[PDB]
C-alpha cells in the first residue's frame, strides 16, 4: 500500500493550478524567488537559474528518461560566482525567509565540442532527445566531465549489453538501469549501482486528462494481483492448519468421551462395592460338609 | 548489539544488505577477506564528523561492500548475487602519506586535513583513502573562508590544479578546470547538512527506538499481571482440588 500511497491522489489534487518547479523543490522559495532572482542577477555576471525549467520532461517519456534525469539532478543547480565575499554575500541573501535546501553552485563555463560523432546511431532514440533544453552548451559543459549520451541503455536483459564485459575501445561506458523503479546502473565487470529518482508534476503533464492514475494503472493491478494470490496461499494455509485443529479438537472430544465413560466405570465400581453378598450360606453349608 | 542496527532499518535496500551480510555471518564458509560496510565500522567523533565522511564519499558509495584487492572481486558474493540487491567498492592503490609532517613552509598550526580523526577497519581505511583521499583533503576548525580558497586557487606550485575535493563546516567546494573552456579553474560550492552515517554515535539516540522500548515494558509489565492472574487461578485449582479429596 505504502509503495503507490503517496501518490494516489496527490498527483490529481493540483488545485487546477499550475505547480511550479520553484516551490517543488521545497515550499520555501515561490514567494520569494519572484524577488530574489533580480538580487542573484545583480551580483557579479546574471545568475544562471536553478535549470529546473531549462531541462524538463518532453513528450512523458520518463521511463529511459529518469536513469539521465538522476545524473543531472545530482548536480543540477548552476549559479555562477567569482568573489568569495560575494559568495558569502550571497549565501546570505540566499538566507532570505529561510531555504532547508542544498543548491549547488557551478559557475563552469560554457564548452564547445561536438557530441554527436561519439555515440553509436541506432533506431532506439538516444535518451537525451527524450529531454528538451534550451541552449546545448548548458549541457554539454557537464556532458564533458561525464559523458552522458555515449553510454547505451537498455532494460535489465536485453541485446547490445556486456560491452564493459567486452571492455571499450573508442568507446567510453555502455551503463544503464535495469528496472524502471530502480535500475541498477549496468557494469559489466563491475558490481551495478542503483539509481533513485523522484516523480513530481512540474509541466503540464496532465494538458490532454487530469484523470486519476492512468499511469499507474499498471503497477496498482500488478500489485493488487500480488496481494491477491500471497492472500490466497495464506488462506490455504491457514485453511490447513484449522482443519488440523478441528481434528484434534475431535479427538479431544473423543478422549473427553472416553474419560467420561471412565467416570462411569468407577461409579458402578463402587455401587457394586455396595453390594450384600450371600457367601455365608455356602460356607455353613461347606462346614458342614466337611 | 552495539553494532549499528536501527540506522540501517531506515532503507528497504539497505534492509536488504542486513540480510546479505546476516547470511554471510551466519555461514562461516572460508573468508580469505572479511567485507564489511564502511558505514558499519567507521565512528566519527560528532555529527559533523559524520557529515564530513559522509560527504567526502557517494551515498551509493557508502552503502558498498569494501574490496581491498582487485585480484578477489568476484570470489567474495558469489552465491548472493541475484538473491538480494547490493553493492560493492573496487580498489587498487593510493596514498597514506599526510600533508604537512613537519614544520614545512607555514607557521599557521590551523588543525589539520581530513586523515586525522578516523578510525576503522583496516579495509574500511583503505576503501575511504582510496575513494575519499583523506590525506589531500584538508579541515580547519577555525577561520576558514573562501577567500583562502581563491588565494590559493592560484595554480599551487605542487600543480597546476590546485585540489580535487574540499570540504568545511557546511560548505564543500569542487576544483575543477575548464577542458574546452578558458583553462580557468571554476571552483564548486555545494551546502551539505548533516548525517547521521559513518557517526561513533549508537544509532540516533534523539528518539532511537525508546518509545517502543516503553511500550514493550508497559506489555511486560501486563503479562506479568496475567501471570499473577494465572497463579492465583492456580491457587484456586488447588483448593478445588483439596475440596475433592475431602469429598474423597
Amino acid at each position: 500500500s505504502r509503495s503507490i500511497q503517496n501518490k494516489k491522489v496527490e498527483l490529481q489534487n493540483i488545485a487546477k493550478g499550475n505547480d511550479t518547479f520553484l516551490m517543488n523543490f521545497d515550499r520555501n522559495m515561490d514567494r520569494l524567488l519572484r524577488t530574489i532572482e533580480q538580487r542573484k542577477n545583480e551580483f557579479e555576471t546574471p545568475a544562471i537559474g536553478p535549470l529546473g525549467s531549462l531541462v524538463t520532461i518532453r513528450k512523458g517519456f520518463e521511463k529511459w528518461t529518469r536513469s539521465i534525469q538522476r545524473a543531472i539532478s545530482s548536480s543540477l543547480n548552476a549559479f555562477v560566482v567569482s568573489n568569495p565575499k560575494d559568495n558569502r554575500l550571497f549565501r546570505d541573501i540566499m538566507r532570505s525567509c529561510g531555504i532547508r535546501s542544498n543548491i549547488p553552485i557551478v559557475t563552469y563555463c560554457l564548452s564547445q565540442f561536438d557530441y554527436s560523432k561519439g555515440r553509436a546511431h541506432g533506431n532506439y532514440p538516444t535518451i537525451v532527445d527524450a529531454l528538451e533544453f534550451s541552449k546545448p552548451e548548458i549541457e554539454c559543459l557537464f556532458v564533458d566531465l561525464s559523458r552522458i549520451e555515449r553510454i547505451v541503455l537498455i532494460e535489465d536483459k536485453n541485446e547490445a549489453r556486456n560491452f564493459l564485459q567486452r571492455n571499450p575501445v573508442n568507446v567510453n561506458m555502455a551503463l544503464s538501469l535495469r528496472d524502471r523503479r530502480s535500475g541498477f546502473q549496468l557494469s559489466g565487470g563491475y558490481r551495478l549501482d542503483t539509481v533513485t529518482y523522484q516523480d513530481k508534476i512540474r509541466l503540464k503533464v496532465n494538458s490532454s486528462s487530469d484523470n486519476g492514475t492512468q499511469y499507474l494503472k499498471d503497477l496498482i493491478e500488478q500489485e493488487t494481483k500480488e496481494l491477491q494470490n500471497i492472500r490466497d496461499r495464506y488462506e490455504e494455509k491457514l485453511s490447513e492448519v484449522r482443519s488440523r485443529l478441528k481434528e484434534i479438537d475431535g479427538r479431544l472430544k473423543s478422549t473427553k468421551n472416553e474419560m467420561r465413560k471412565t467416570n462411569f466405570r468407577m461409579t458402578e465400581l463402587k455401587m457394586n462395592v455396595g453390594k450384600v453378598v450371600d457367601t455365608g450360606i455356602l460356607n455353613s453349608k461347606i462346614n458342614e460338609r466337611k | 548489539t552495539t553494532d549499528k542496527i536501527g540506522i540501517l532499518n531506515q532503507d528497504q535496500d539497505l534492509k536488504e544488505v542486513r540480510d546479505a551480510v546476516l547470511m554471510v555471518r551466519e555461514h562461516p564458509e572460508m573468508k580469505d577477506k572479511i567485507l564489511e560496510p564502511p558505514i558499519m565500522t567507521v565512528s566519527a567523533i560528532n555529527a559533523q564528523f559524520a557529515a564530513y565522511l559522509a560527504q567526502c564519499v557517494d551515498y551509493n558509495t557508502s552503502k558498498a561492500l569494501t574490496v581491498v584487492d582487485s585480484d578477489s572481486y568476484k570470489l567474495f558474493a558469489n552465491p548472493i548475487l541475484d538473491k538480494f540487491k547490493v553493492n560493492l567498492r573496487e580498489l587498487s592503490s593510493a596514498d597514506t602519506t599526510p600533508p604537512v609532517p613537519a614544520e614545512t613552509v607555514r607557521d599557521l598550526g590551523f588543525e589539520g586535513y581530513l586523515s586525522d580523526f578516523i578510525t576503522g577497519d583496516k579495509r574500511v581505511m583503505k576503501m575511504l583513502c582510496q575513494t575519499s583521499k583523506i590525506h589531500t583533503i584538508p579541515v580547519s576548525r577555525r577561520e576558514l573562508t573562501p577567500a583562502q580558497i581563491k588565494k590559493l586557487i592560484t595554480p599551487r606550485p605542487n600543480g597546476k590544479i590546485l585540489f580535487k575535493r574540499i570540504i568545511h563546516g557546511n560548505r564543500l567546494v569542487d576544483i575543477k578546470q575548464s577542458a574546452y573552456g578558458s583553462k580557468q579553474v571554476f571552483p564548486t560550492d555545494v551546502s551539505i547538512k548533516q548525517t547521521n552515517f559513518y557517526q561513533g554515535s549508537i544509532m540516533s539516540n534523539e528518539q532511537k527506538i525508546r518509545i517502543e522500548n516503553e511500550i514493550i515494558n508497559l506489555k511486560n509489565e501486563y503479562n506479568d499481571r496475567k501471570s499473577t492472574l494465572d497463579a492465583l487461578s492456580n491457587q484456586k485449582s488447588g483448593y478445588r482440588h483439596e475440596l475433592s479429596e475431602l469429598a474423597s
